[PDB]
This record gives structure tokens, C-alpha cells and sequence, in this order.
């Protein structure tokens, strides 16, 4: 059944959306 | 078990090797007699003064050049060159055999070579001058094995790959226990692409000595990561850092992509994924609060700020990285790409497609910017234009694995119609890719290849359209039933073609 | 999303080739091997008394290939009797 669970949302091309659900504060320069 | 650590190695070696070879405190004999000066290099040793002292007292050049190696463990490159000048300059190197002033020009060639790899830059003066104090030190001294190490060297940053490979192969004539030797014909062979012997060289450097500079565990992790065996190279690495903490973030990097290519690999679930994505991204911070300019970091974090919508930040680091470093092509063809991307969202198909005409003539093997350039064609409504570059990129690229490639010229020969077996052949290499790479498959295909075999075989369009209506489930749309109740009145299916009808 | 796809299919392969710094070999970085004009050969002799033996278990085990067996004997001239 791992073969059907691996195919979620980032497969099916909502990766975007996934890490925008993600969020984080770097120390960028700029 | 056995911890395994820098003083593992270190206690299976004898104390000669464990104490006596990483001594910070240098003795040096004074010209009165058996007066001795003991100088520990933690404190701020001044070149000058220690240069004028050794000068002085007219120390061996065992200590010269170990001040002089010391010096480069600092950093300090100028100081190193100093000690070096003005040893030649000494009584005793004058004195002595040509052999002392030839070993001292081999540590200026490489103090050469150890300022251009701090630099990156002024190659060619650099090279010049290690290649005037190499041929002196080879003039001088032409029996030192270094000096033909020198030469493999010097020839493998020149690109002449031949001739150090035969300056190795006459080394191993005199003997095979030179490491260097291993190490420099792995490199030679790793940049040949010849990963495979590359990787027994590394295995062989490793087993004769685990505490040897450069680390062959990096060398090892790249081949498995070359042979997909990359929990190997991760536990490779690991040990390396363990081996290695100082100085060796660039494992830390290999580490965290190699961590970023798990995430996006072997996720098996939404939440393993964004917890396994934002341990790579807080690692990868960890690692940014040492070093907070390097480029492959910035690079690596466009990524994920294109993936939150932040545009501008990634236009600021492409170009930061376009200014800085504008000789490595390979960062101006992914600053290229992104710069693209970014203008993708605004449309701009032309600048768009001129940044991915850029990235490509920096960097080939950015399939990728190839790609976007293709679908940038189609953005502009170039469907010929597009078709004739994706034949181009197919014919030249046919061993490539590009299955989105594939299933796009299947969908253009599609609409073309006439070559209808081209499309067969790459939606069927399209789905193949997919079942080995375990990712959805898109229905999308199935209709295009029910669609074309309509003409040819009904069973086959009638078993990929119920594979199509089986991926979709709850998905089906009012055509999909339509065409199979079609499909079961032509086959005298009246039972399922009035059950798909209703 | 289908070049989103692209990248992570992609993901960071042709970026791997600025990370070859370490391939680089120079003489001065090992710390032993200069202290005196003939520690390449003491450092090159230190390691004979060592062997695969004295590697650690998890080093001998990145060494994969790409055990003895009882009946294949290492061959003589002298015999014995």
C-alpha cells in the first residue's frame, strides 16, 4: 500500500502550496 | 562498538604520529650553541621578527618550512611567501644542496596553488608563477618525486590530462604508495567521468591512510551518489565530519542536498514531508550561520523562496550571485533559470525565453531551462518553432530521461495528427518512466493514446481509457462514460455500454 | 507546477560539479607530511603496520565492491613432508 500512499498532492504538482503551508524566518542579508 | 572519531586514528597510531606531527610550539637551536628558543604559534607570531631571527641564528630549513606550512595553516599565504623569500635569502639554503632550494620552490608552487584556490581568481599569473618556480625547482632537482606530483598537478589545472596521467603512471612505476599519486589520477579520472575507477582509487586512498588531506570519503560519497547509493554517501559523509569538524562545510552542503533528495524522493505522507523539509531547511540554516555569503546556499534557498512567492528576494540573490560569481557558469545558468521563472508569473515570454537562451549557452546540462525555453515557445504560440527544438533535444538527448518531454511531444504529434506512431511511442516511454519512478500518472496521456489508437485498435483505447477512468474514481467527466459506452456498442457490450450510459 | 515537477525530478545533479573543491590535492594541508624533508616516507611507513583490521568497523563497511572460503589455498613451491 506504500506505492498508493506515496502519491499525494507534491506528485499530483501541489508542492508549491505544500511549502507554502511551511513557514520559516532565515537571516538573510537581503 | 568503537567510537569513531579523529582519535580513533589516532590511538591506532603510535605516539610519534599522534603527538610529535600536530605540535604548535616550534624549537629552534640559536647560532651561540645549545641555546634553544621554544615559540608557540597560538600566540600572534610575527613573520618579520621570526624570519630575522631564524636568519640570525641560521637555523635548518626543516623549521623554516615548518613555520612556513604553520603560517598557511593561519591563512597566512603573504607571511608563508615571506618566510620562503627570505629563507632562500638565508645562509644555509645557500649553502646547502640544490635540493633544499628546489623543495623550497616546490612550497612556493604551492603556495601558488593554495592562493589561487583561496581566490579563484588571477589564474593565469598564478599559474605562471608556481609553473617558473616548478621548472626552477625540476632544473635544480630533478630526481624529487613532488616535483613530477607538481607537474600532474600543473597539467591537470592546464586540462592536459594525458600527460599528468602518464607523470602517475610513472610514479606508480617507482612506487604504489604514493597517496598523492592515487589522489590526483582519482581526480584526473572523476573529471574524465570515470567515476567507477575513480572509486577504487578513493577505497585504496582510504585503506592506506584514513587521516589523509583531501578527505577521499568525499570522493567516495560523490561515486555513490553517482551510483544512486546515496545512504551510503550520507553515512560516508557523516563519518567524514566526525573526522573532519573544521574547515569542511561543504559536506554539511552535500549532506543537505542529499537530505533535500530524500524529502522529495521517499516521502510517503504530507506530513513526513513538510517535517522532513523543514529539518533540511533548519539544517541548512545551522549551516548558513557560519557562512552567510556562500553562493549554493543562496541558490539552494531560491528554491524554496520562488515556492513561497517571494519573487524579489530571489531576483536579489540571483543577482548577487550573477555579480560575485560570474565565472562559474553553472550559477548564472540556474540565476538565469530563475530569473525566468520569476518572470513567468509576470508573463514576460520573451524575457523569459531570452533568459532561458542564456542559461542554456551557459550551461547544456540544464535540462530544465531547455525545457522552459520549450514552453516558453508555446507561450509565445511558436507550436512549429517549439516542435523543431524539442526534435533537436530528443535526437541529441536520446538516452535522456525526460518523461515530461516525452509525454509534451506526444501531445503535440497529437494535435499534428500524422505522426501518431511518434506519439504512441513516447506516451508509452512517458508511462514506463513514471511506473519505474512510482508517480501518478496522468490520465491526460491515456485520452491522447485512446484518441490516436481510435484509428487503429479499439481494445487498446477502450483498456486505457478504463486505466484512465480507474486513476480517476470519483474524477470521470460526462465524455470519458460517453466513450466507453461507445466503445462497449461497438465491442456488442450492451449491458455495460447501457450501464456506462446511465 | 509541470517545471515544478521537473525540478524536483531534477532536483540539485548538474550543481554537484562547484563541489568538487575537495578534489583538490596539495601538499602543505597534511600536518606530518613536511616536519622533516623525509616525513612523506615515515607517514608512508606508518601505515604498513596498520591494515584493514585496524579500520574502523563502519570504514570497513563503505568498502563495498562495485570473505575467504576454505578450499582456495594460496599456492607453493617447497611443499612440506
Amino acid at each position: 500500500k506504500l506505492e498508493s500512499m506515496v502519491k499525494s498532492n507534491y506528485r499530483n504538482g501541489g508542492l508549491d502550496r505544500i511549502i507554502s503551508k511551511i513557514d520559516f524566518d532565515f537571516d538573510l542579508e537581503l | 562498538m568503537s567510537l569513531l572519531d579523529q582519535d580513533y586514528y589516532l590511538s591506532a597510531l603510535p605516539e610519534d604520529k599522534r603527538a610529535e606531527l600536530v605540535t604548535l610550539q616550534l624549537t629552534i637551536p640559536l647560532k651561540s650553541g645549545d641555546e634553544v628558543v621554544t615559540i608557540d604559534f597560538n600566540e600572534d607570531v610575527d613573520v618579520s621578527q621570526l624570519c630575522v631571527l631564524l636568519e640570525s641564528e641560521n637555523a635548518r630549513p626543516d623549521l623554516w618550512l615548518s613555520a612556513a606550512k604553520v603560517f598557511v595553516s593561519k591563512g597566512n599565504i603573504a607571511g608563508s611567501q615571506e618566510i620562503i623569500r627570505k629563507a632562500l635569502q638565508s645562509n644555509v639554503i645557500l649553502d646547502s644542496s640544490a635540493s633544499v632550494t628546489s623543495l623550497f620552490h616546490n612550497f612556493s608552487f604551492w603556495l601558488s596553488l593554495m592562493e589561487y584556490v583561496s581566490t579563484n581568481s588571477r589564474e593565469d599569473q598564478f599559474l605562471e608563477y608556481a609553473s617558473n618556480s616548478l621548472q626552477a625547482s625540476n632544473s635544480l632537482d630533478s630526481g624529487l618525486i613532488l616535483n613530477g606530483i607538481g607537474n600532474g598537478v600543473l597539467y591537470a589545472k592546464s586540462r592536459r590530462y594525458d600527460e599528468a596521467l602518464k607523470e602517475f603512471d610513472n610514479l606508480l612505476k617507482k612506487k604504489s604508495t604514493n597517496i598523492l599519486a592515487i589522489l590526483g589520477k582519482a581526480q584526473i579520472l572523476y573529471k574524465r567521468q570515470k567515476y567507477s575507477q575513480a572509486l577504487e582509487l578513493y577505497q585504496k586512498a582510504l585503506t592506506i591512510n584514513p587521516l589523509i588531506v583531501p578527505d577521499p570519503r568525499l570522493g567516495i560519497g560523490l561515486c555513490f551518489w553517482h551510483l544512486n547509493n546515496k545512504q551510503l554517501a550520507e553515512q560516508a559523509w557523516h563519518n567524514s565530519l566526525k573526522v573532519h569538524p573544521q574547515n569542511n562545510l561543504n559536506t554539511k552542503i552535500l549532506i543537505c542536498l542529499a537530505k533535500f533528495d530524500y524529502c522529495f524522493n521517499e516521502s510517503k505522507d504530507d506530513d513526513e514531508f513538510t517535517a522532513l523539509y523543514r529539518e533540511s531547511l533548519e539544517f541548512l540554516h545551522s549551516c548558513l550561520k557560519e557562512d552567510a555569503k556562500h553562493p549554493l546556499l543562496l541558490m539552494v534557498l531560491a528554491s524554496y523562496y520562488f515556492s513561497k512567492e517571494d519573487y524579489e528576494k530571489v531576483e536579489k540573490l540571483c543577482n548577487l550571485v550573477l555579480k560575485e560569481n560570474s565565472r562559474n557558469a553553472a550559477f548564472v545558468s540556474a540565476s538565469h533559470f530563475w530569473l525566468a521563472r520569476v518572470a513567468y508569473h509576470k508573463e514576460d515570454y520573451v524575457q523569459a525565453q531570452k533568459q532561458f537562451k542564456q542559461a542554456e549557452d551557459s550551461q547544456n546540462s540544464n535540462t530544465l531551462a531547455k525545457l522552459g525555453y520549450a514552453q516558453c515557445l508555446i507561450a509565445r504560440n511558436e507550436v512549429g518553432d517549439a516542435t523543431i527544438y524539442l526534435e533537436k533535444f530528443f535526437k541529441e538527448n536520446q538516452d535522456s530521461k525526460s518523461s515530461e518531454m516525452m509525454l509534451l511531444l506526444g501531445i503535440i504529434y497529437s494535435q499534428s495528427g500524422k505522426s501518431y506512431y511518434k506519439a504512441i511511442i513516447f506516451l508509452e516511454k512517458y508511462v514506463a518512466v513514471c511506473q519505474e519512478e512510482n508517480y501518478p500518472i496522468l490520465p491526460e496521456a491515456y485520452l491522447v493514446l485512446s484518441r490516436v489508437y481510435e484509428n487503429k485498435d479499439l481494445n487498446v483505447a477502450l483498456d486505457y481509457l478504463m486505466k484512465a477512468n480507474d486513476i480517476l474514481g470519483d474524477k470521470a467527466n460526462v465524455y470519458v462514460l460517453n466513450n466507453l459506452g461507445i466503445y462497449h456498442f461497438f465491442r456488442n457490450n450492451v449491458s455495460q455500454s447501457s450501464d456506462f450510459f446511465a | 507546477r509541470l517545471l515544478s515537477a521537473l525540478f524536483s525530478k531534477d532536483n540539485f545533479r548538474y550543481l554537484m560539479n562547484e563541489t568538487s573543491d575537495g578534489l583538490d590535492v596539495n601538499y602543505l594541508r597534511i600536518p606530518g607530511i613536511i616536519e622533516n624533508e623525509k616525513s612523506l616516507g615515515k607517514l608512508f611507513s606508518s601505515y604498513k603496520n596498520l591494515a584493514i583490521e585496524n579500520l574502523h568497523p563502519d570504514d570497513r563497511l563503505l568498502l563495498v565492491d562495485p570473505s575467504p572460503v576454505f578450499f582456495l589455498r594460496r599456492p607453493q613451491y617447497v611443499s612440506d613432508g
